[PDB]
């Protein structure tokens, strides 16, 4: 895991210098905007059910995905698909949060193309509900926070891809 | 690193009952090959290592 | 950073991050420039920090600096200094991430083996971080000092 | 004489919350002597086996195994 | 099946089924016609034990029905009564089988998160359910009935 | 892990279907044999380490493989070849009580071509050694029943071939 | 027993007695007279069965009552034979019971290990079995027969 | 080997020799040229040890070369011979070696299950290499005769 | 693992035959330098650390690998880098005592390689190191052992290489 | 102990010493009166060899008795001395049972806990079992001074 | 664990003085008793099931223990006597090889008492058991060290009881 600080502070170790005025400013600016990165953690918390419901209902229901025979089929195969929307929505406002792409690149994205290869999840269709989650959590949380998290969002869509 | 570092400690708690500095001449235990490895990734390998 | 170890801790559990931790990222936030006008005042009293509580290391320990200890001659002697010198930066990096994880991972993961290979006492080096802690107390006002303090303290804790 | 293998353990026995890609695929050096009981322990679980190699020995050595 | 399960049993204990467990096998093999005929009764009058039960559902709670129920339209109704439909079937599966392993796999391991993420209500799940037993021990015998209606029990028991 | 009941009911849930009269005709056939099958499985268990025996003069003994040199050389090498074959007869049995070959996949087949020519374990000898298990079988179950055996065993030298 | 296995495997379960598991249970329970006149008939010819049986095995091997054998000698002999009835005696408990719990907890456990100190060929009391089954496969009807067979085969299976 | 012994023990105790196994590895070497020469008369007398030590094992068990013996007819009688001779190459190499490992990985791994699975009676086995030890002690000095003698009774022992 | 002797033997037992009488030669000479390989890892475990202390001093110090961005530089890796050098200090003194490389391919090659390049290790660096070591301690044991102790720290090289 | 060693590994794999573990200890008790006459002018001269190899320690590390070293003022002299001469107590010891076992039992179990606890530098410790083992060596023969000095070996491999 | 020569160095090491000559004379009597101990650990290796086998026969059989109702009875119960008796014989072994009981009190002796106490062992005829195992085991090694061996089964003996 990674964050703004840790990302300046490990720059400025690899230069071998102290923090220097430009780093500094970098991180002044990323305190300047911890103050909407946490409201948006707030409200997207609170609305996380909702907003899985509403992505799964926008792409992934009434199709033959959920159907028989198409993967998302058989109760167990839907309380994985949208635990894994629950996994991906929380790791994305945890790197909102910290305003860095690392928890996503290590934690997350490794290894899981090969699981869903392995497995034959439909890696297009999760790209498709990871984009109606982004859309609509951007709604709820607002502009300027949807573009804090919608770049995560897609950091996500394309390892998946 | 920091929770490898935990983790391998909770190891020796749990399968020494006390951390192991007292009563060993050196430390006797390569970790490496759990960390950053997959040699020994399970840590059921790990504690049977042990 | 306080930041990352709240998520860390949120993402073992499970659970998106409480409110009482989104009070507390809110607020390391906001206190973030106190932050890094300690780090700039430590930054900018680079050289007396290292340089007067190195000499009070040498003082308070002869024995690295005499014949046949690991600091003997001029040249061993500077790269001492240049090892305060790295603890420092530790220190200020710490107080700008609000955390010791950037102090841990860098530098204090692994002194012993280190020092012991060097030969380097790992103890003198702990008295010498010591010393550059009560260098520390004067540059720094009483409030801020106990800021910095906490750094240098777990520092020398880990050093011994 | 370890053996490098490559697995999967899917789950239908719960659906968990915390972290599983980790236990899901794996690469895991396991010893001669273990690899029979593990393997029959991950056939069993029904997982997958990806892959397998003769990470440490030789194919075949009559004496002088590891 | 119990024949899955010996064999799972023999396994473990790594050693051919004991004729006890064979006799299991044996008893089960010559139970399977009525079982068939059981299933095959549930099958000739599925719409009619579905459409029944679906109407008494929606009687004895209407809120389902009513606007802001999770059941409110005709096309939402027309999925829920789908549902029913999947799980009659699903106990036709485990009579013919003999033991539930394949209700549990095909629709009951995690039923809250999936009708929760829908946001239907898992009480209501089980009045149509409970529906559904009732509609289809009428058109069992009292005989018969007694092996289905321990399999819809099991079921509403798993719906909460 | 599954059985001829639960194949059959699989398919019909992968179509989404219900229980279909030809789909219980299949039940209804393996009902009719399922007794035949429990007796040839009591034969075998108590048979089984003659049946071993039998084989292995009949197909590996006193031939280069056991000669020095030859994979099978060294009494470590000897004792894992007559388990393994043990383990061929006691999976074959499970498969044959079931009326499936899904958990001679499941549990058998998988990993196990990987495994073997890893080691280089001659794959051609046990699949002829696995044969010579047939017919010793097949004489001691009965020609019904070794029919069915031999299905199972076919299988299984499919999975080695 | 079958009670006793089937109370087994639902207290691992940590169930009531499931519904399939108690219907067992009442077969069980119904052919338990069958069982228990089968068991009689073998008492009766107890006596029958271990000389016949015994004689066939000495015929079979000849190297175990021959000189630089196990049962040379009529007392080494006699004591064979007395291993014989022991276990038809366990045969007739396993028929009663239902499972072969009583028969493996009495002997057929630790069989290798007590015949290797004793120096005993376990195929050789293995093949003394196999001639008391057919001795008693002669006393009994088809159906009777094949039902005692089964205990006699999971013995002969264990012995080898 | 004592070498590869002593290295397999300090490689898990993550330490160089110690002087303990430093001394066993060179009392080893010392004794390298005595073992060397003991290795040398067992191939030398090969045929002749196995030869009548087989004959003897055959004159103490009339039951291995009488029907119903494993070793029945001349062909069998010869494959035994086969193992006997197999046997004591194993121990030659074990002298050279100056340790039980080469014996035990090629020969006595499974022992057991291996004459199991052949119908071959262990302990008659164990009295056929007993026999090989007797001649070749005879053959050997009385100290050769000790250090050959130590292996041979590690496979009696195991074979038993 | 696999001692000369144990390696001679092995191949004797491959073929069948008892001890031919160039085996015989080849354990006679093993077992005549086998005393020179006691006494020189007696000596180098005496002065095992001093051995790593002066090499990481020749090549791996005050370089552009230890300053900052080389990765030897923070306490963690140099721990690494010097713990490294005692595995292969000590398994060179496994391998010497042996007289076979069997042990370093075994239980020090495999991997290694492949690991110090997603590590990002300098390879090269860690070869001429370990050269390094094999002067010094070529000097404390002497050239007779130290040319015998080079073919094993040579093959470490190779395999890295 | 060699013995006490054998016995330990050969309980841990819970099977009878092998004969190579027994040559072994065979060996070994041959040696024990050389072994005992080591010990004996060890403690013979062991006043001697403390007294010149602490004199070359301190030439080797003046640090050591420099002002703020662990060894400075003739009181804490005299202790670094006593310690020098329990180490060569416990290599008496040592050559005695034939094994470093009591060697690392009593002075080498937490011997850096304990060093750091008391502020001494471990690897000086080492330097002057350097020279004790120098000294040692030149009052032993040849033959025996190889024996002892890798006794005094594996000390200073522990303590580095 | 202890033993003669760990004993003494131990006696000697709390005092704090160094081997004094007497400590030197009791390490050279287990030195002389030192080969004949050997020689009789490697000759009921040899023995260990036949010595366990013999005194099965002079005690525990054809008595009322190992017939029905007498605690020997039942295979698991033979197998699980059997067994005891060859951990008492490994055990003496070991302690005759040492030269100490230490080795019997520690592992043997130790809660020995109670858990027969609760399996329903005799007690008496355990300890009448492994004195025919002291009888058998006397003749095989001689009888001087007949006497060393003796010691420390009547050792276990009087644990026992
Ligand atoms: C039924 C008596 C109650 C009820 C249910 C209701 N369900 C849905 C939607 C879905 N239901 C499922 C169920 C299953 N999928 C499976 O694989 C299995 C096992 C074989 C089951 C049981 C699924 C997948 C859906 C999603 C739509 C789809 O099938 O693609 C709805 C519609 C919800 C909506 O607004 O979209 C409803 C209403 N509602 C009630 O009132 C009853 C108490
Ligand atoms: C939903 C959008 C799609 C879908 C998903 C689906 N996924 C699985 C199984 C797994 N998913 C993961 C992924 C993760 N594990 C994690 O810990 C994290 C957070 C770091 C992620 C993203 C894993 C490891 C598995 C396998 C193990 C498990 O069961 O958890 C399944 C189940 C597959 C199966 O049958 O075994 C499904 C169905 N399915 C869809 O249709 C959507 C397109
Ligand atoms: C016998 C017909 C041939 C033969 C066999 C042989 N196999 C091995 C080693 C292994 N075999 C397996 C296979 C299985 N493991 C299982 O759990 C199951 C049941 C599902 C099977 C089929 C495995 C895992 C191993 C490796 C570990 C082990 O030994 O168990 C060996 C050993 C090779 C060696 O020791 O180096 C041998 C000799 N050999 C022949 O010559 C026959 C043609
Ligand atoms: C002789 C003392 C006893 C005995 C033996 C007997 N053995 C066989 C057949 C085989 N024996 C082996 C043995 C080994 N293979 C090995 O690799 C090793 C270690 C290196 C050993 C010991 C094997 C492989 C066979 C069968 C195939 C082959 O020859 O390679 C027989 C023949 C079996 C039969 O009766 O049909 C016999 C009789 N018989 C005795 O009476 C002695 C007590
Ligand atoms: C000074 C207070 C004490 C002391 C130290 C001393 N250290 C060295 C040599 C090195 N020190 C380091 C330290 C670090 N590397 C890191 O990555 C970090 C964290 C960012 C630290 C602190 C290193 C790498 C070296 C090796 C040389 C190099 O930098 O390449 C020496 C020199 C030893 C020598 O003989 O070369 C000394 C003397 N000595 C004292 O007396 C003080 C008590
Ligand atoms: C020193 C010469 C150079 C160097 C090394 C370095 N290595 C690692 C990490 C690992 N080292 C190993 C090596 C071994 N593991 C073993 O079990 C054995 C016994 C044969 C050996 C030799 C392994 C497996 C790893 C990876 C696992 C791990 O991370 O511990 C590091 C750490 C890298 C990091 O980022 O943390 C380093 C720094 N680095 C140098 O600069 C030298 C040239
Ligand atoms: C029998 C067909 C073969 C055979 C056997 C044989 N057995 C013995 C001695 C004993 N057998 C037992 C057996 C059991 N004890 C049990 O508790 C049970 C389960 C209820 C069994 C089966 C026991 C305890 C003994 C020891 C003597 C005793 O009972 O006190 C012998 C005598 C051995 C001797 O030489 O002393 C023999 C010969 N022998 C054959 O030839 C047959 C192939
Ligand atoms: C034989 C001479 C007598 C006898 C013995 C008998 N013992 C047990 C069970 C146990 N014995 C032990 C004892 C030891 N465990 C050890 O690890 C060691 C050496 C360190 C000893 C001496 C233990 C622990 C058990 C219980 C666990 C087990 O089963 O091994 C039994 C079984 C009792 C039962 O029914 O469970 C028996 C019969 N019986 C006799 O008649 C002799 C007088």
């Amino acid at each position: 895991m990674q964050d703004a600080i840790t990302a300046v502070i490990n720059a400025s170790d690899v230069q071998g210098k102290y923090l220097d005025t430009a780093a500094m400013e970098k991180l002044k600016a990323y305190f300047a905007t911890g103050e909407l990165r946490v409201r948006a953690a707030s409200v997207i918390s609170a609305n996380a059910a909702n907003i899985v419901k509403e992505a799964v209902a926008k792409s992934l229901l009434y199709s033959d995905i959920t159907r028989p025979g198409g993967n998302m089929y058989t109760t167990r195969r839907y309380a994985a698909c949208i635990r894994d929307l629950d996994y991906y929505l929380r790791y994305a406002t945890y790197a909102m949060l910290a305003g860095d792409p690392s928890i996503l690149d290590e934690r997350v994205l490794n290894g899981l193309k090969e699981t869903y290869n392995s497995l034959g999840v439909p890696i297009a269709a999760t790209v498709q509900a990871i984009q109606a989650m982004k859309e609509v959590t951007a709604s709820l949380v607002g502009a300027d926070a949807g573009k804090e998290m919608g770049i995560y969002f897609d950091y996500i869509c394309s390892g998946l891809s | 690193k920091q929770n490898l570092q935990l983790v391998i400690q909770a190891a020796y708690r749990q399968v020494f009952e006390r951390d192991v500095a007292p009563y060993i001449v050196r430390d006797e235990f390569t970790a490496l090959e759990s960390k950053l490895s997959n040699g020994e990734i399970t840590l059921k390998e790990f504690i049977e290592a042990l | 950073s306080v930041v990352t170890k709240s998520i860390v801790n949120a993402d073992a559990e499970a659970r998106y991050l409480s409110p009482g931790e989104l009070d507390r990222i809110k607020n390391f936030v906001s206190t973030g420039e106190r932050r890094l006008r300690i780090a700039q005042t430590l930054t900018e009293n680079r050289e007396r920090i290292v340089k007067q509580a190195g000499d009070q290391l040498f003082q308070k320990r002869p024995d690295v600096v005499s014949p046949g200890g690991n600091a003997y001659g001029e040249e061993m002697t500077a790269t001492c200094l240049r090892d305060l010198d790295y603890y420092l930066r530790l220190v200020t990096y710490g107080i700008v991430a609000g955390d010791v994880t950037p102090i841990e991972e860098i530098g204090l993961v692994g002194v012993r083996e280190m020092y012991n290979s060097l030969g380097t006492p790992i103890p003198a080096v702990a008295e010498g971080i010591r010393a550059m802690k009560n260098v520390a107390c004067s540059l720094l006002s009483a409030e801020d000092a106990a800021e910095a303090g906490s750094y240098f303290d777990f520092v020398i804790g880990a050093m011994q | 004489r370890m053996f490098k293998i490559t697995a999967c353990v899917p789950s239908q026995t719960r659906i968990r919350t915390q972290r599983e890609l980790q236990n899901t695929y794996f690469t895991k050096l396991v010893p001669y002597e273990n690899w029979f009981r593990e393997q029959q322990r991950i056939q069993k679980m029904g997982g997958k086996i990806v892959k397998v190699e003769l990470f440490t020995g030789k194919p075949g050595v009559n004496t002088g195994l590891a």
